[PDB]
């Protein structure tokens, strides 16, 4: 038990505990913390417990172990697909809605199970584990990994050694993401991971209740990083045993399926105390077994699941907007803000699918350029309740001048956002078609290209609607609404 | 899964499927929300979540299961006329994709911190949850 690692974690916690330094210097703070992370990583052995064989050699163990406990192991087989890695390949014809998967909870790994595990003494006193379910679940996975006589050890056997999450990025692969909004989320993720690792290694070394855990003998950055990455990439929500609350869970034999566009088809059957997944679509013989991971943007996909999906219709680019404190309509508009549920300032999303804008957006904008004379109509009158109800109705403009001003401001901000980026869309497409980059650089550059494409489409939509309203100005329509 | 929230000395359930006994013990109601609040003699075992999760789990009564779903923030959405409520303004309606057919109303959608709202509307592959976090008065006395 070397003492140098303790000082390294202490220094790391001290540095990362400070608030965000600001713009421009976030990069320098990132490289500083990455330097400390790298030095400690090469100061440790990495994976505390390593399986002698390869990942693909343990799948039959999963089949036998699950079959003994009533988890379906028929109708599919394990194959390493080149484009998404390991997955499930159907051994027969599966029709839509067909139920080919069910796993009893006994098999499932849950925060409650961790509370019933040897981690319970630590869970009792430490608040941090109490707050986030994923963190406690990750520590449960780590504790079970070092125990050869673990009921879930066959599950742990097949988990991949390394993933494609941002924590696996090198300085160049994060450099390719510079000037984009997602980099700030990468910053927050990496800083949180570092602070958690430092605090947790020091508590485990000092907390007496951790004496009996298998982690005390070896708690490296690689182990914690792998655990957090796995829980973050293959986690699903299930209710507590009593049914009072829901909690995070890792579902073996289900989360190993890849993602495709569609509708959620995974649900847990509390009455049977098991999780059942219905077929997302018709998977013929030899076709891959797909499921829907949720309605998350490609930015979240890259940050958490660890890959980028093409043709994703549910993508979005956070946009920071707000009303400056120097407008003469602040006091009168705050009444709507309070009554419209719209905060003073918050992060909004532009949607790739039509309509590009979102109700909460149409609302903030309608309140960002509207004139004063029209700012009391929604406050007084029998139509005030109807006006606030329809305040998000695109088909109901409050006024045509507010519309043209809104679309003007939208084009202005979108053009500013396009200018802000370091590179151009043409260069990105040429790099994708010409160069041969690694997978991680590949998804990073694809993410940047997708953000630029969504912004360009937003500019186009704003311009068409602005032209539409200008022609509507040349026209006469009696219905204001 | 009785189709209603039991907390404190109160009962929260959809207005359109409530019984006359609820109105006999009416303390507050709202037609625009399809939310009915009635007083209960017993003490409920459910806690109201005062957090802002946009992802939870809801019970699809038609399937006798519960599904995880990602829902939009509380906002006012047009609701098409049905056999029970004619099309009118409906506030505090969380909208998300899911299975919701007639009679599904009453399923509780649950996140980490507790109850957020209740399934109120369905159709066209869309599911509407009515918020209950706003009314802070709904707590122990
Ligand atoms: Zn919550």
């Amino acid at each position: 038990s070397p003492k140098e690692i303790l000082n390294l974690t202490s220094e790391l916690l001290q540095k990362c505990s400070s608030p965000a330094p600001g713009p421009g210097k976030e990069w320098e703070e990132y490289v500083q913390i990455r330097t400390l992370v790298e030095k400690i990583r090469k100061k440790q052995k990495g994976l505390s417990v390593t399986f002698d064989g390869k990942r693909e050699d343990y799948f039959p163990d999963l089949m036998k172990w699950a079959s003994e406990n009533g988890a379906s192991v028929e109708g599919f087989e394990m194959v390493n697909f080149k484009e998404e890695g390991f997955g499930l390949r159907a051994t027969r014809d599966i029709k839509a809605e067909e139920l080919f998967l069910w796993v009893p909870r006994k098999l499932l790994m849950t925060v409650e199970s961790a509370k019933n595990s040897v981690l319970g003494p630590l869970y009792s006193q430490d608040r941090i584990l109490q707050a986030m379910g994923n963190i406690a679940l990750a520590f449960h996975l780590l504790c079970e990994r070092a125990s050869p006589n673990s009921f879930w050890q066959p599950y742990i056997q097949t988990l991949p050694s390394e993933y494609d999450t941002p924590l696996y990025f090198e300085e160049d692969e994060v450099r390719y993401l510079q000037s984009t909004q997602a980099i700030h989320d990468v910053f927050s993720q990496y800083k949180n991971t570092a602070r958690q690792y430092a605090y947790f290694y020091k508590v485990i070394q000092t907390h007496p209740h951790a004496n009996k855990l298998p982690l005390k003998d070896s708690f490296t950055y690689e182990d914690y990083r792998w655990a957090v990455s796995s829980v973050m990439t293959r986690q699903n929500q299930i209710p507590t045993e009593d049914g009072s609350r829901v909690t995070l869970a890792l579902i073996p034999l289900w989360d190993m399926c890849n993602h495709t566009n569609g509708l959620i088809t995974t649900g847990y059957n509390l009455e049977d105390d098991r999780c059942e997944c219905v077929a997302l679509q018709d998977f013929r013989a030899g076709e891959q077994i797909y499921i829907f991971y949720g309605t998350r943007s490609n930015a979240e996909f890259v940050i958490h699941s660890g890959f980028f999906f093409d043709n994703n219709s549910h993508d979005r680019v956070k946009i920071k907007l707000g009303v400056s404190k120097s407008d003469r309509l602040y006091a009168m508009k705050a009444e709507v803000l309070a009554r419209a549920g719209i905060p003073t300032s918050s992060v909004f999303a532009l949607h790739f699918t039509e309509p590009p804008i979102s109700a909460q957006l149409l609302a903030f904008l309608r309140v960002f350029c509207m004139t004063e004379e029209e700012l009391k109509e929604h406050l007084l009158g029998d139509s005030a309740i109807d006006r606030i109800f329809t305040l998000g109705n695109s088909e109901f403009p409050v006024s045509w001048d507010n519309e043209v001003k809104l679309w003007t401001f939208l084009e202005d901000r979108a053009s500013l956002l396009l200018k802000t980026y370091k590179t151009t869309i043409e260069e990105d497409k040429s790099v994708l078609k010409n160069h041969d980059l690694s997978v991680r650089a590949k998804m990073a550059i694809k993410l940047r290209l997708g953000e630029k494409e969504i912004l360009e489409k937003a500019v186009k939509s704003a311009a068409v609607n602005r032209e539409y309203y200008r022609q509507q100005m040349e026209e006469k329509a009696p219905l204001p609404k | 899964q009785s189709g209603a929230i039991y907390v404190g000395n109160f009962r929260v359930v959809n207005r359109h499927l409530a019984t006359h006994n609820d109105w006999a013990n009416l303390v507050w109601e709202d037609s625009s929300r399809d939310l009915l609040v009635s007083s209960t003699t017993a003490q409920g075992c459910d806690t109201i979540a005062r957090c802002n999760c946009q992802t939870g789990v809801y019970y699809c009564n038609s399937r006798r299961k519960h599904y995880p779903v990602s829902f939009s923030k509380p906002s006012l959405i047009y609701v098409e006329a049905s056999e029970y409520y004619p099309a009118r303004y409906q506030s505090h309606l969380m909208l998300a994709q899911g299975h919701s057919e007639p009679g599904d109303a009453g399923g509780i959608l649950r996140c980490q911190h507790g109850v957020v709202g209740i399934v109120s509307t369905g159709g066209n592959g869309l599911v509407g949850f009515a918020d209950v976090r706003d009314l802070l008065w709904l707590d122990e006395e």
